């Protein structure tokens, strides 16, 4: 403090306004909504980022997209490039506000890239229950998508529900073969009493997933602001 | 059948290595510790007078 | 040809395993029975560096010993005068995940990568007094585990594509390939003279390397699990690797086998980073149980704990003349220890 | 008497083990804390108050003479404000937690500043009220002792030796702070109540029970206060068997809110999850150090 030459005092004053301006970087990005994009194939993932409002702002890794919704900054995380090991780089989004997971329901016959008796709706499933039963993920919310409900209304027209889950019996009907499908999607949730999870039927039209997103975030918010004021 | 031949002379070139005893390279690197034994301030810590970090 | 060639390979894998194992005559922790034990190791933080508001991934010291770098998952490269706590500089980086930092010896330089699979290098003598992107290697289909300075014209980066590359700052075009990994890349090591480097990879393997002519020397075996870490002995004639499964281990490069294994009964979680000491006869070990382990180089016993750290010690440097312990953990403090 | 200061004694080992342990526990995680964090520790740096009260009141046993007029007050005023300050203390919380859940996106409520000026300004009324109670009570001349029984009585001033003090009393500290906190606990309900989330049949007990504890510990106090003023204006007959009673209720009732204030840092804390799990962390590292068996 007294102690302290021209040159010294110069370097205290430069580490003061360095500390300054990282507290008010830190406190504009303590606002923002992190998501992490996940699927399973080509489940969707490319349509739903074009849904996204206002979009607005090489590499193969990390694909980011910025948006914003009724004055809200959403900050969306694509990871397809990387074929590596999942196990260690997804510690790397523990923090993320939520996961928005997409599947395709028009995957309920079709098998595989490689034929090996095997549906690409069972992949989906293992995949889900590795996500969400995760030890850096035991409190990050979960936003499903179901996709392409509307392809889902002309193969269940001629194919049963048969092919996968054969324990199914019912009319093959939109409604009571989607929400069966939901429920078995919903049931591999091992902290049901803490963890929540929001189920969409989305489409390819009217713009009502940022919404979605958003009222399903709004409800994460307040929930950490909850437990960060002791009141849970 | 290429990448197998590839892996079976990548092992041919490790065989081919002069390799000294076991009980010389744990003499060398005793050699080595006890050699420099007073130059670690992390070993035997140095006063308090030439710490720069005290 | 896949029979003659798989009978080839193992009698070529049996060749090399008998001629090593005739050529121990008696054990590394048999010839160091009279030595005199170090002690108790009883270390002190002196120092406490505050700034990072998210998890630690990286960290490097300078060559003069009191300039470090330090990298978190905040897009923030920050540069800490050890002496003074003060602050240096602050870098943002156009990508917030970042698994690796390097500094130049020369000190000129700072090289950062990530899940992006890019290699940034920024230049820190501007004659304008702010830091600029110098250049940017983009040659990587996998993320980046570790990159190191060689001069200042010249990188050694490893990746999660199962290779590693040497590279050119100044055209930013690639030099030299080494594959021959079958696992992602987690560490790499250069050696004191920067001739030979050293490569850990998930495939529970690590792989001996010469920059020059670029071709696999020898390969090392025996962990379970993927290796985390890797460090060279100050010497040069031996390194040491850290698994995940709670176990570090000492490899000779002419005896090319195993010499020492550093485990214990109450450790059960994985070895994030190892050090040696400046003399060599002693290893530091950060774990994921939030303490770092100081054992005895040459008795495989512990000597000293290290605690402290709410979280995960993920980073681990000891500095040139070996006054004291860097760690970075993920609850974004950075602690020296003397 | 003698059980008098022996009960008070417990309370100040309660309080300061609670207060110690809350302390120690938030000075390792500092970094990041909010106007929450602030007030409980502005709460905690009470027991100050009650030191000084509890050193003031052991005199009397021992070293008996020293008693002047001001020191009765030295001991009314830092026993009120030990009081007070909790209950003002409480009511800011309840604003934050309301502030907090009502605007989650804006960054002001999770300011540290904020906290600090409540802290001030509770620290401010718990004095004003304070400067009162010490007014009354006066230094005391009696033929056996003049040091015996500080009381509020002057010479000739029946119209103002209590009922100023027992209204303003009741109705700042019982009426108003219940009505602020049923109000801030109401409005965050309201918006709690329409999410998704698990955590809503968790957080309505919370608030109930912080409610609850708050009334049922500071009401009897004040109806034996009441009852005590009714009592003297002999608008209910006196066998004078009652006055034993009367009194004995008083001295328990007082001694009940001096525990309720102290207990409620620890309780505050405890119902959290993040501060139930920091000190079960603590109480496996230390004890993991300590009877270890190495």
């Amino acid at each position: 403090g007294c102690t302290l030459s021209a040159e010294d005092k110069a370097a205290v004053e430069r580490s003061k306004m360095i500390d300054r301006n990282l507290r008010e970087d830190g406190e504009k990005a303590a606002r923002e909504v992190k998501l992490l994009l996940l699927g399973a194939g080509e489940s969707g993932k490319s349509t739903i980022v074009k849904q996204m409002k206002i979009i607005h702002e090489k590499t193969t890794g990390i694909v980011e997209t910025h948006f914003t919704f009724k004055d809200l900054h959403f900050k969306m995380f694509d990871v397809g490039g990387q074929r590596s090991e999942r196990k260690k780089w997804i510690h790397c989004f523990e923090g993320v506000t939520a996961i928005i997971f997409c599947v395709a329901l028009s995957d309920y016959d079709l098998v595989l890239a490689e034929d090996e008796e095997m549906n690409r709706m069972h992949e989906s499933m293992k995949l889900f229950d590795s996500i969400c039963n995760n030890k850096w993920f035991t409190d990050t919310s979960i936003i499903l998508f179901l996709n392409k409900k509307d392809l889902f209304e002309e193969k269940i027209k001629k194919s049963p529900l048969t092919i996968c889950y054969p324990e199914y019996a019912g009319s093959n009907t939109y409604e009571e073969a989607a929400a069966y499908i939901q429920c078995q999607f919903e049931d591999l949730n091992k902290r049901k009493d803490t963890k929540e999870i929001y189920t969409h039927f989305t489409c390819a039209t009217d713009t009502k997933n940022v919404q979605f997103v958003f009222d399903a975030v709004t409800d994460v918010i307040i929930k950490n602001n909850l437990k960060d004021c002791g009141l849970f | 059948i290429a990448q197998a031949r590839k892996l079976v002379e990548q092992l041919k070139m490790e065989a081919n290595i002069d390799r000294i005893k076991v009980s010389k390279a744990a003499a060398d690197l005793m050699a080595y510790c006890e050699a420099h034994a007073k130059e670690d301030p992390l070993l035997t810590p140095v006063p308090a007078s030439e710490n720069p970090f005290r | 040809e896949l029979d003659q060639l798989r009978q080839e390979a193992e009698q070529l894998k049996n060749q090399i395993r008998d001629a090593r194992k005739a050529c121990a005559d008696a054990t590394l922790s048999q010839i160091t029975n009279n030595i005199d034990p170090v002690g108790r190791i009883q270390m002190r933080t002196r120092r406490t560096l505050r700034g990072h508001l998210a998890k630690i991934y990286a960290m490097h010291w300078g060559t003069d010993s009191r300039l470090l770098v330090s990298a978190s998952q905040d897009g923030k490269l920050i540069i800490w005068d050890s002496y003074t706590t003060n602050k240096v500089h602050a870098i943002p980086l156009r990508s917030s995940w970042v698994m690796t930092c390097a500094y130049a010896p020369s000190g000129n330089y700072v090289a950062c990568g990530g899940l992006d699979n890019i290699c940034s290098i920024y230049n820190l003598k501007t004659r304008e007094g702010n830091v600029r992107v110098s250049r940017e290697l983009a040659g990587h289909t996998g993320y980046l585990s570790c990159c190191r300075f060689l001069d200042d014209n010249q990188i050694v980066t490893s990746s999660g594509d199962t290779t590693c590359a040497l590279w050119d700052i100044e055209t930013g075009q690639q030099t030299t390939t080494f594959t021959g990994h079958t696992g992602d890349v987690m560490s790499l090591s250069l050696a004191p003279d920067t001739r030979l480097f050293v490569s850990g990879a998930c495939d529970a393997s690590a792989k001996l390397w010469d920059v020059r002519e670029g071709m696999c020397r020898q390969t090392f075996t025996g962990h379970e699990s993927d290796i985390n870490a890797i460090c060279f002995f100050p010497n040069g004639n031996a390194f040491a690797t850290g698994s995940d499964d709670a176990t570090c281990r000492l490899f000779d490069l002419r005896a090319d086998q195993e010499l020492m294994t550093y485990s214990h009964d109450n450790i059960i979680c994985g070895i994030t980073s190892v050090s040696f000491s400046k003399s060599g006869r002693l290893l530091l070990a950060g774990y994921d149980d939030f303490n770092c382990n100081v054992w005895d180089a040459l008795k495989a016993d512990r000597a000293g704990v290290l605690a402290g750290h709410d979280n995960r010690v993920s980073c681990l440097g000891v500095t040139d003349d070996g006054m004291a312990v860097a760690t970075g953990s993920w609850d974004s403090f950075l602690k020296i220890w003397n | 008497y003698t059980w008098n200061v022996g009960i008070l004694s417990l309370i100040f080992l309660i309080n300061v083990l609670g207060n110690g342990l809350v302390t120690y526990i938030f000075c390792k995680h500092r970094s990041r804390a909010g106007a929450i964090d602030i007030l409980l520790l502005g709460i905690c740096l009470n027991s100050l108050c009650l030191s000084i009260s509890l050193l003031a009141e052991v005199l009397m046993f021992l070293f008996p003479n020293i008693i002047s007029t001001g020191l009765c007050r030295l001991e009314i005023f830092f026993y009120y404000l030990y009081v007070y300050l909790d209950i003002f203390s409480v009511v800011c919380v309840s604003l934050v937690r309301y502030l907090l859940v009502a605007y989650s996106t804006r960054s002001w409520p999770k300011k540290q500043s904020l906290g600090w000026v409540l802290t001030s300004a509770a620290l401010l009324i718990a004095l004003v009220l304070s400067g009162d109670a010490c007014r009354h009570r006066s230094r005391v001349v009696d033929p056996v002792s003049k040091q015996a029984m500080c009381y509020e009585n002057a010479g000739n001033m029946t119209a103002d030796w209590r009922l100023h003090v027992r209204t303003v009393s009741v109705t700042a500290g019982f009426l108003l702070p219940l009505a602020l906190l049923i109000l801030f606990y109401a409005l965050t309900w309201c918006v709690v109540r329409r999410t998704k989330l698990q955590a809503r049949r968790k957080v309505r007990g919370v608030i109930v029970a912080v409610v609850l504890l708050f009334f049922v510990f500071c009401f009897p106090y004040h109806v034996l206060n009441l009852l005590d003023t009714l009592l003297r204006r002999r608008w209910i007959r006196d066998s004078c068997y009652t006055r034993g009673l009367i009194n004995v209720g008083l001295a328990v009732t007082s001694l009940l809110q001096a525990l309720y204030s102290a207990v409620v840092p620890l309780i505050y804390s405890c119902l959290g999850s993040l501060f139930r799990q920091r000190m079960y962390g603590l109480f496996q590292s230390l004890r993991q150090s300590f009877m270890s068996g190495a």
